[PDB]
């Protein structure tokens, strides 16, 4: 895209690139993830969880999936963006200014048809870009989300998915809660071997197995 | 036209076969278009909970429209649902907003063909009203006076009184029709009416079974959700599921393994690793808690009917005291229960109801109301449960609470609802609910009455325990109660088995200095008999085993006389057995 | 015998302010 560059991230340009963490496990968070980006109506994963416990690295290691060619001929070859909020805010000032801004990402998705969105904090839709008599960006979703054809990652924390998505309960309605559950010690000890060498290569150093197996325990 | 950049014709949408088939639901887009021809009151607005159809009734509505089956006066209208948003999009400039607005009413008033469909109605308040500019409310408002603009709405239940019915000028003027939840019955032949959608999407076949499962497992085990929908989604990711594993058919069970990932409650049908593994439950909780199998045993038969799809659907899976001597094994059973359907004793919710004496903490349980502080976020009993139906919910020490919490916890036993601080019941059907008491210790010595009396500690303190409950407890909270477990006192014979199961965590720790521990069978044997009591149990040989097994071995790890890569070997020097078991001590050796 | 009168708290908060739409 050109429109969507300056309101997203590529998180599949980014997995191609090596900028995304490796995803150890989760395997079933992704999977269920692909499951609900597969469906026909109310194609739409929201990824609820505990802050930290991986959320966003699911998306990530979809992304990493969709590169490594690891998802089904439905998400092969989706460009994942993650949508900024914050960016398609940023300078609107004038009335539907940020209206024909997601307007214009959302012909872009349609024409194109091969793009997965990633609306972190998905809590953060509701009311985004709801000045004066402005149209928020959930209410311009929520007729593209019911029926399928946008295709949206939400994720929220457990306490910001009660506190602001299921406040507005026609919204909830168009996501599909993925509960990603904190990892256990074992499946922590995990992901710190897979992410062995990206802080071993960024702080010099070597980080024994006796170290990871204490860093997950001692958590 | 005008109304294609802003509106979308759902007329031409079900000539082009876009819209998903509405069945069922006549009843009500007929009787849109009875409003429709109203003298007053002739807009229907569709309120509804969220994802019972109120869209798809108007979507119905156009599919009547393109099959000639509507009237005369409503025959080849053109249904627009104007949305909000491209109304808005664009208008960097002056009245642009009222202009596209006059332009979108003065083309419904010259074609005179047009419903309008204004989905999600209480939104129209606050739309382009920018500065020194007037919403879409405000220019509608009078065209609907003039009779100028029949709309067809939708809000929810909530956001119509919250908005469109406060406006006075519109109650005389909007007609809500409530659009109900559909029966399960009535959502399985939607599912019917929507199979050749869903089968060609997915290439998948999705049989009878699997649609009667998908609305009849919507319906129980969903508190949250809405009926056409909440069934829709089982049926949609069972196909989505099966169609990642053919790169063809969705059944009974392909519907309870999607709502097993999604309400996390195991409905699904049992593996044959997991069916001998209930089997072998009671023996998988005794690796974790020693003796007490009257009270294992309870807990078997209650996660036993839950899987076996056979507990009364009106009533949580299991409620149960557990009461008897301090010290046996009651939050011990719990956290094993847990651990058995969890693998964490962590996933044990544990509401330790000692800190609920207070008249008013009730306001933790469920959450204060709305408009007072905490509201957002409260509950640690009903947003636990909200998130994990399937629980284990500990109610330890239930007897130091408030008594009107058991009068909100009376509700819980008798419909397995609990309406919480905002008024959103929590579906406690799927919960194993432990009340532990502490009842029958507080005078606990032998309890004997007067004298010449000639078992008594157990079938005995059993009806004292009981006694003491229903003096406390109301009759109607305990005949509620599945099942009420007066737990035993531990055996002399229990305690030594529950010296291997407190050395194990010890042994368990000094492997992560790489040491092991091996205690002798006298060594175990001194530990027991100084270990118990017969009115304590457990936790006397746990205080036993700190102060002469932990707190000895504290010193000799700092002291460094054993240290890593050394087998502890922890015999007795004096005493066989045959003593009192109190000249002896333990000594210390490491060998490797 | 004694009874304590609590004291629910209401949630209390100053008006919102806007940011505006621009129309020149
Ligand atoms: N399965 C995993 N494999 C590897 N790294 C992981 C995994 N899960 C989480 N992480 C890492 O954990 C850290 C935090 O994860 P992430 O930012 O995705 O959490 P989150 O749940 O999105 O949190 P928040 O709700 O606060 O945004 C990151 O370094 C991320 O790469
Ligand atoms: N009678 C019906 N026949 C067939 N499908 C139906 C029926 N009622 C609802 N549906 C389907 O259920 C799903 C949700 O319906 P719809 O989006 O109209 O609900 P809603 O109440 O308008 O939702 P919201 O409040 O979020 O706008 C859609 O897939 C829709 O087609
Ligand atoms: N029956 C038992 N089997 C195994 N371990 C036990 C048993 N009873 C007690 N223990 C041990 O003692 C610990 C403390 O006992 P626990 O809290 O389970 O007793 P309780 O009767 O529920 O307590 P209380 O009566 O004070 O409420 C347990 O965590 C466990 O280590
Ligand atoms: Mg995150
Ligand atoms: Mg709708
Ligand atoms: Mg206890």
């Amino acid at each position: 895209s050109l429109v969507l560059d300056q309101f997203g991230r590529n998180l599949t340009a980014a997995a191609m690139e090596g900028k995304l963490d490796p995803v150890i496990g989760r395997e079933k968070e992704i999977e269920r993830v692909m499951q609900v980006l597969s469906r026909r109506t109310k194609n739409n994963p929201v990824l609820i969880g505990e802050p930290g416990v991986g959320k966003t690295a699911v998306v990530e290691g979809l992304a990493q999936a969709i590169v490594h060619g690891e998802v089904p001929e439905t998400l092969k070859d989706k460009q994942l963006y993650t949508l900024d909020l914050g960016s398609l805010v940023a300078g609107s000032r004038y009335r539907g200014d940020f209206e024909e801004r997601l307007k214009k990402v959302l012909k872009e998705i349609n024409t194109r048809g091969d793009i997965i969105l990633f609306i972190d904090a998905l809590h953060t839709l509701v009311g985004a870009g709801a000045a004066e008599g402005a149209i928020d960006a959930a209410s311009i979703l929520k007729p593209k989300l019911a029926r399928g054809e946008l295709q949206t990652i939400g994720a929220t924390t457990l306490d910001e998915y009660r506190k602001y998505i299921e406040k507005d309960a026609a919204l909830e309605r168009r996501f599909q809660p993925v509960q990603v559950g904190e990892p256990t010690v074992e499946h922590t000890i995990e992901i710190l071997k897979g992410l062995r060498d990206r802080y071993e290569a960024h702080h010099r150093v070597s980080i024994t197995d006796a170290a990871m197996v204490a860093a997950a325990t001692l958590a | 036209l005008v109304l294609d950049q802003f509106g979308r014709n759902l007329t031409a949408a079900a000539m082009e076969g876009k819209l998903d088939p509405v069945i069922g639901r006549e009843k009500e887009i007929e009787r849109v278009m009875q409003v429709l021809s109203r003298r007053t009151k002739n807009n229907p607005v569709l309120i509804g909970e969220p994802g019972v159809g109120k869209t798809a009734v108007v979507e119905g509505l156009a599919q009547a429209i393109v099959h000639g089956e509507v009237p005369e006066t409503l025959k080849d209208k053109q249904l627009y649902t104007l949305d909000l948003g491209s109304l808005v999009a664009g208008s960097r400039y002056r009245g642009d907003f009222e202009e596209r607005l006059k332009k979108v009413l003065k083309e419904i008033n010259t074609r005179g063909d047009i419903i309008l469909f204004i989905d999600a109605l209480h939104t129209l308040v606050g739309a382009g009203a920018a500065e020194g500019a007037i919403d879409a409310a405000s220019i509608l408002k009078p065209k609907l006076a003039r009779g100028e603009l029949q709309t067809i709405g939708a809000t929810t239940l909530d956001e119509y009184r919250k908005y469109i019915e406060k406006d006075a000028a519109l109650e005389r003027r909007f007609q809500p029709v409530q659009v109900g939840e559909p029966t399960v019955e009535h959502t399985i032949e939607i599912l019917k009416g929507l199979r050749d959608r869903y089968e060609a999407h997915h290439r998948v076949s999705i049989t009878d079974a699997a649609m009667v499962a998908a609305a009849t497992l919507a319906d129980r085990y969903i508190n949250d959700r809405f009926l056409p929908d909440k069934a829709i989604d089982l049926i949609d990711e069972a196909g989505a599921r099966m169609r990642i594993r053919r790169m063809a058919e969705v059944d009974d069970e392909q519907i309870a393994e999607v709502l097993g990932n999604w309400t996390g409650i195991p409905v699904f049908k049992l593996t044959e690793a997991e069916t001998t593994r209930l089997l072998r439950m009671e023996e998988e909780l005794h690796k974790r808690i020693i003796g007490q199998e009257d009270a294992v045993k309870a807990v078997s038969k209650a996660i036993r009917r839950t899987r076996a799809g056979l507990k009364d659907p009106k009533r949580p899976s299991g409620s149960f005291i557990f009461a008897g001597p301090s010290g046996v094994g009651k939050t011990e059973l719990s956290k094993a229960l847990a651990n058995f359907l969890f693998g964490d004793d962590d996933a044990l919710i544990q509401i330790d109801m000692g800190e609920f004496h207070d008249r008013f903490t009730a306001s933790r349980l469920f959450g204060a109301p709305p408009g007072y502080v905490g509201y957002e976020e409260g509950g640690q009993l009903t947003e636990k449960v909200r998130r994990k139906p399937f629980s284990v919910v500990l109610f330890d020490a239930i007897e130091k609470a408030h008594q009107e919490i058991y009068n909100s916890l009376l509700q819980v036993l008798e419909d397995g609802r609990l309406t919480d601080g905002q008024g959103r019941t929590v579906d406690f059907k799927n919960t194993v609910l432990i009340f532990t008491s502490n009842l029958g210790t507080s005078d606990i010595s032998k309890p004997v009455g007067l004298g010449f009396s000639k078992e008594n500690d157990y079938e005995r303190m059993k009806q004292k325990v009981n006694d003491e409950l229903k003096k406390h407890f109301r009759p109607e909270f305990l005949n509620r109660i599945d099942d009420i477990i007066v737990f035993h006192q531990l055996t002399r014979e229990e305690i030594i088995r529950m010296v291997d199961l407190m050395i194990s965590r010890v042994a368990g720790q000094l492997k992560s200095k790489d040491m092991a521990l091996v205690l002798t069978d006298a060594a175990k044997a001194l530990l027991a008999k100084r270990g118990f009591d017969p009115v304590l149990g457990a936790r006397p040989l746990r205080r036993t085993i700190q102060r002469e097994i932990e707190d000895q071995l504290s010193e000799k790890i700092l002291f460094e006389e054993v240290g890593p890569g050394q087998v502890v070997t922890v015999d007795v020097d004096n005493w066989d057995g045959e003593g009192p078991g109190e000249d002896a001590v333990f000594t210390f050796t490491g060998t490797r | 015998m004694k009874v304590l009168i609590l004291a629910c708290l209401v949630a209390l908060a100053l008006a919102r302010e806007l940011e505006e739409l621009n129309v020149p």
